[PDB]
RNA sequence: AAGCUCGUAUCAGUUUUAUGA
RNA sequence: GGAAUACUGCCAGCUGGGACUGAGGACUGCGACGUAAGUCAAGGAUGCUGGCAUAAUGGUUAUAUGCCGCCCGUCUUGAAACACGGACCAAGGAGUCUAACGUCUAUGCGAGUGUUUGGGUGUAAAACCCAUACGCGUAAUGAAAGUGAACGUAGGUUGGGGCCUCGCAAGAGGUGCACAAUCGACCGAUCCUGAGGAUGGAUUUGAGUAAGAGCAUAGCUGUUGGGACCCGAAAG
RNA sequence: GAAAUUGUUGAAAGGGAAGGGCAUUUGAUCAGACAUGGUGUUUUGUGCCCUCUGCUCCUUGUGGGUAGGGGAAUCUCGCAU
């Protein structure tokens, strides 16, 4: 006669059959997700781009409408600073270097975002000779993550690079791409310990251009690095990035 | 943490190689606590008497369960009455093993129980004095 | 079993095992299929076992069957695998339907080589070399040496 | 296997935000007021 | 070093508010 | 009144020049572009071309050049030092063995365990068998005299690895090992009551019972004694 | 028949120190295939090839070894040119 497959061998073409074409139903209900899934990621991008535009546009207008009615505008209390370690490890006390690794500012050039609070300011105080910190733009957050940012996934510094790992990870909390992660860091928002946290602290490279002092470690004030620099942070981490 | 076996005996080692791929395929808690109990050491392995067994199945609704013992069972002289039950052990005493035959249940070893019970339905994991 | 073989000749001694340098294991049993060994590539831990080997320029196929377990006397059936290499791969094909992939491409392997093998008869034909290797056995060194240094 | 980096290399500036595409298109950078 | 509970809200050379000499 | 232009900042603006790197190894994935067909700079270099066997190339030694480099080891003190050791070379040369007592791990068997003082046997100091005993453990509470562990799913509760039912999950409920916490009991011993110590009360106590985990071999190693890591003293 | 150490010869270096490390030049010197195909067609000639007749070991078809003749006008099936 002729021969016949085994009863083990049988089975596995069934079983393989049986994953198989679960699989394949799988994945093509996967790539129609998906594809929903960047149409909500899209319009969600266009929706952050108009409202920084009109942020900055009404910023603009206040200050225009203060001078015109020969009054003064206080502008909105920056929320959110940018830490850099600018001292290394050795030769620090305890009780600024404990504070230091509170931050996530272990190794030297290591940038974190902080919540500024009631609380955080007397922390970087204890840390002004240690670091150089400031106020961030929209740019500047925007290359920080898409070059420098790492994603924590229960331990291991994984490279973002895709949507799917924070749509995964974070989609808990509300954000589904790269984008809305850095909407929740410029605008401190309800989830910003999660998103923040998630973020690995940032390995930053000594600055392109130098740090333009001739001596590092004296305050910003008077010719030096370190403490609050506000404004030129930007100027900055985009030479340190 | 312990990841290895320190014993040298090669059929405890086929079933630390069976348990490894039932830890991780199965994913369920039975086998990764049985899979575990194998690295231990003789010390760390006590020996549950026949007693302890008997005991266990007093428990309510426990009529039939399969009774395991990572460590050895071993015979108890002072009891009279045992139930008709399937135990799983690494080694059954001479004593023992002629006790539950006797009894009605039968005498198992862990790859008989790793294959009537894969997730391990319908179990009780016992454990030897250790103090 | 064969669990228990393997376990017993990966360490505790299989004694036809060549440590190369590089850390390798090769077993020298004339009927494995790699040279090299590792599990279920070498002959005796497996227990289906196909190989391709040459007695003569006849390159048979040897297989091994569970079934004689008992009796090593037969274990390996052998089949001739005609000469022309196209029927001959799929001469093996049939042998190795419902076998593992393994020994499915790796005796169309050994078939492959040892037929590039028959490379020796090139080197055969047009052998006509006249140069042949000669030993230079260290007494004829001193006798076409010091006697030269006395001739002088 | 490797990082490739948005800003640079067009087509990865597309994986990451598909709004990228309508961003060029229409400038938005280049806007007037 | 090992065994036992846990994997947490277990804590921290830190800041803050609260309540005294 | 009319435009600019620096300055600050932005562009998911364009176009170049240079260096370094090419990791990985069938295909899966995130994408872009194209009406589609496909294609692509999209989960890490491909394509073309030249130099060869008296090759191409690569190495060793010898010195030169630029820069750098306190004399090794032991012993002090706060480190530098001081000082002690080193002419050179070969060979020799220092934590060993044993007993007593443990530690942990492995193996055998397990309420038992241990053949090897011996006897039988042997292809002969090997291996293979074994009688009667003995060693250690298996049931405790005390001082001379004693007694003796179930009110019991060998407990009541609380937790408690796991397992079972429901739920897609998230959870909830049940049963709950070892173990831990709490309330107690049995046994012996308490403070009295005094029918030689009956009887009932007062309370706690426990390498106590909860319902056995040991014995032997081996390895790792500790402690102490043996000359005791090796060499070096004034002696009787 | 090792090293210390000694002589000779050859090479090199030497203005009050040598030996060492990173890198390179120059001088001396040693390596550096009895490597020779691979593929696709075409003459032929052979055989384990086709064909006629067999013989023999054993285990399941998907066996092995081994003779006597013929034949290439089919056949690359292999190997020789």
């Amino acid at each position: 006669e002729k021969i016949l497959t085994p009863e083990s061998q049988l089975k596995k073409s069934k079983a393989q059959q049986k994953t198989a074409e679960q699989v394949a139903a799988e994945r093509a209900a996967r790539k129609a997700a998906n594809k929903e899934k960047r149409a909500i990621i899209l319009e969600r991008n266009a929706a952050y781009q108009k409202e920084y535009e009109t942020a900055e546009r009404n910023i603009i207008q206040a200050k225009r409408d203060a001078k015109a009615a020969g009054s003064y505008y206080v502008e909105a209390q920056h929320k959110l600073v940018f830490v850099v370690r600018i001292k290394g490890i050795n030769k620090i006390p305890p009780k600024p270097r404990k504070v230091l690794q509170l931050l996530r500012l272990t190794r030297i050039n290591s940038g974190t975002f902080v919540k500024v609070t009631k609380a955080t300011l007397e922390l970087l105080k204890l840390i002004e000779p240690y670091v150089a910190y400031g106020y961030p733009s929209y740019s500047t957050i925007r290359q920080l993550v898409y070059k420098r940012g790492f994603g924590k996934i229960n331990k291991q510094r994984v490279p973002l690079s895709d949507n799917a790992i924070i749509e995964a990870n974070l989609g808990k909390y509300g954000i589904l791409s790269i984008d809305d992660l850095i909407h929740e860091i410029i605008t401190v928002g309800p989830h910003f310990k999660q998103a923040n946290n998630f973020l690995w602290p940032f390995k930053l490279s000594n600055p392109s251009g130098g740090w333009g002092v001739p001596r590092k470690f004296k305050h910003f004030i008077q010719g030096g690095s370190f403490g609050n620099r506000e404004e030129f942070i930007n100027k900055l981490v985009k030479s340190m990035n | 943490h312990r990841t290895a076996p320190k014993s040298d005996n090669v059929y405890l080692k086929l079933l630390v190689k069976l348990y490894t791929f039932l830890a991780r395929r199965t994913d369920a808690p039975f086998n990764k606590v049985v899979l575990k109990a194998l690295f231990l050491s003789k010390i760390n392995r006590p020996p549950v008497s026949v007693s302890r067994i008997a005991r266990a199945l007093k428990q309510e609704g426990a009529a039939n369960k399969t009774v395991v013992v990572v460590g050895t069972v071993t015979d108890d002289a002072r009891i009279f009455e045992f139930p008709k039950t399937t135990v799983a052990a690494l080694r059954f005493t001479a004593g023992a093993r002629a006790k539950i035959v006797k009894a009605g249940g039968e005498c198992i070893t862990l790859d008989q129980l790793a294959v009537r019970a894969p997730k391990g339905q319908n179990t009780l994991i016992l454990r030897g004095p250790r103090n | 079993s064969d669990e228990i073989v393997w376990q017993v000749i990966n360490q505790s001694f299989c004694s036809h095992r060549i440590k190369a340098p590089n850390g390798q294991n090769f077993c020298r049993n004339e009927y494995n299929v790699t040279g090299l060994c590792t599990r279920q590539s070498c002959p005796l831990a497996n227990s289906k076992y196909a190989t391709v080997k040459c007695d003569n320029g006849k390159l048979y196929l040897y297989m091994k069957t569970p079934e004689r377990a008992h009796t090593p006397a037969k274990l390996w059936e052998r089949i001739k695998l005609s000469k022309n290499y196209t029927k001959a791969l799929q001469q093996i094909d049939e042998h190795l339907l419902h076998w593992s992939k393994f020994f499915r491409h790796k005796c169309k392997q050994r078939f492959t080589k040892l037929t590039q093998v028959m490379i020796t008869e090139r080197r055969l034909a047009l052998r006509e070399e006249e140069r042949h290797y000669v030993g230079v056995a260290p007494k004829v060194k001193r006798r076409e040496q010091n006697r030269e240094r006395k001739a002088l | 296997v490797l990082k490739k980096n948005p800003l640079k290399n067009k087509q990865v500036l597309l994986r990451l935000n598909p709004y990228a595409k309508v961003f060029a298109a229409e400038k938005l950078g280049s806007k007037k007021a």
